């Protein structure tokens, strides 16, 4: 399996900003995996956006505002990610991940760590 | 009557809104759909598919956590396509329904609260986590979208 | 809610030398931690899980163990592809997940 | 009659997994070194119902174990068995150092490698054919990049925990 990416590479100061990565080899309908959206500012730690579950369901990070999104389309099976209002600090890297959930003998729901990583894409935010 | 199918904004399908008081419909070919089975009108948003949702003895998420009508329903439900007003170029999402709940909705019962919904085993104490949900989702309008998830506009009229 | 604390900062070493680093958690976590490693460039993978379970197809030179607030990642003996950033992340259920801030190792 | 399945003497190798046709005595126990479900609950199993239920046994290596999950990638996973995208069931797997381990080792397990074509889901291969090779035909050893297409594993009494052999069996439930 094999995960693509496809994104502008610039935008303007005062703009929406679009992603869209997608999956070969595979299918999105499946109640065994997730998916996750992660992103690296130029020389600095990682940052957790948010996961999205079969069946629509959704979790975000609280530190964020809200600001960004995350929805399937099943027209296409590919997932993207929407953030209206750009500014200067949204230059970085965005990188789209997987992960299993499965069931405990005590009956108890757990997950695994990411083990499937995108290329990355890069943007810019132009003036 | 005017002011009901003519209005600017239509509430959202969880907080659909209430009325009473004390031709064009009939003849109109804009309704795509107008069957008839104290006057209260309603009006909300769906998606397409879910327009077979709204009559009575249906069942789904429309029906079961958002809206619901009696066995002996005396009315008439009218709705019509909406997709160049409700949609937009990058896509809307102003619009809500819930997703999740422990027990289905009476007749005409209308739910607001916003308490987290407690899935497994262990309880939560009002802190979302992996294993408590966020009850409220939101939908996607784009202009590309097929005729099935476009959005409508329903109004239902009840005697 | 939870956070890390990575150290040292940054490492040097030699081939064929002892390397540790720890991870330090503000709050009990039940070994829901793992380890990764990042390339200049690249994207990252996973190396360790669970604080002690090794992922497959990574060496057998690489090692983890602890448990509640401490946990160290231990290198036997350094190669010359060992030298990278690696990160530590918790995945615990009733808080955000986070990453560390990450430590470099060089040539000395 | 779970007992025939989980405490049986003679198991099979993964390359010719054995397959046979059919709870609290299973998830109560505390010898099992791994357990783990999809789909399902191990406490919910008692509360439904199937038409099928399929259970499945070999060996394999302890650190092999990890690739005995859907949506993993390897040699077993590649060539020898092969779980669906989609599955149902639960993984069961122990360590059985005391048995299949014998001075100077025990030579009777095999795996497959250096297959062509990757297994479809539940499926298995036996027949010893041609050997993977170049451009060149090879019916032997004749050729230097020629080989063997199965492998011994080497369990012996002294070894790494990595490299004990262990007991797994796998059950499936459809309806």
């Amino acid at each position: 399996v094999q995960l693509q990416q496809w994104g502008p590479g610039l935008v303007n100061p005062s703009e929406t900003l679009s992603l869209t990565c997608s999956v070969s080899g595979g299918s999105f309908a499946t109640e065994n995996y997730y998916w996750s959206w992660i992103r690296q500012h130029p020389g600095e730690g990682l940052e957790w956006i948010g996961n999205i579950y079969f069946s629509g369901n959704t979790y975000y990070n609280p530190s964020l505002n809200n600001r960004f999104t995350i929805s399937f389309d099943t027209s296409k099976n590919h997932l993207s990610l929407k953030l209206p209002s750009v500014t200067a600090a949204d230059t970085a890297v965005y990188y789209c991940a997987r992960g299993t959930i499965y069931f405990d003998r005590s009956g108890y729901r757990r997950v695994d760590p990411f083990h499937i990583w995108g290329q990355g894409t890069m943007v810019i935010v132009s003036s | 009557f005017g002011e009901v199918f003519n209005a600017t904004r239509f509430a959202s399908v969880y907080a659909w809104n209430r009325k009473r008081i004390s031709s064009v419909l009939y003849n109109s070919a804009s309704f795509s759909t107008f069957k008839c089975y104290n006057v209260y009108a309603d009006s909300f948003v769906i998606r397409g598919d879910e327009v077979r949702q709204i009559a009575p003895g249906q069942t789904g998420k429309i029906a079961d956590y958002n809206y619901k009508l009696p066995d002996d329903f005396t009315g008439c439900v009218i709705a019509w396509n909406s997709n160049n007003l409700d949609s937009k170029v990058g896509g809307n999402y102003n619009y809500l329904y819930r997703l999740f709940r422990k027990s289905n909705l009476k007749p005409f019962e209308r739910d607001i609260s916003t308490e987290i919904y407690q899935a497994g085993s262990t309880p939560c104490n009002g802190v979302e986590g992996f294993n408590c949900y966020f009850p409220l989702q939101s939908y996607g309008f784009q202009p590309t979208n097929g005729v099935g998830y476009q959005p409508y506009r329903v109004v239902v009229l009840s005697f | 809610d939870i956070q890390m604390t990575q150290s040292p900062s940054t490492l040097s070493a030699s081939v064929g030398d002892r390397v540790t680093i720890t991870c330090r958690a503000s709050q009990s976590i039940s070994s829901w931690l793992a380890w990764y490693q990042q390339k200049p460039g690249k994207a990252p993978k996973l190396l360790i899980y669970d604080a002690s379970s090794l992922e497959s197809g990574v060496p057998s030179r690489f090692s983890g163990s602890g448990s509640g607030t401490e946990f160290t990642l231990t290198i036997s003996s350094l190669q010359p592809d060992d030298f990278a950033t690696y990160y530590c992340q918790q995945y615990n259920s009733y808080s955000p997940w986070t990453f560390g801030q990450g430590t470099k190792v060089e040539i000395k």
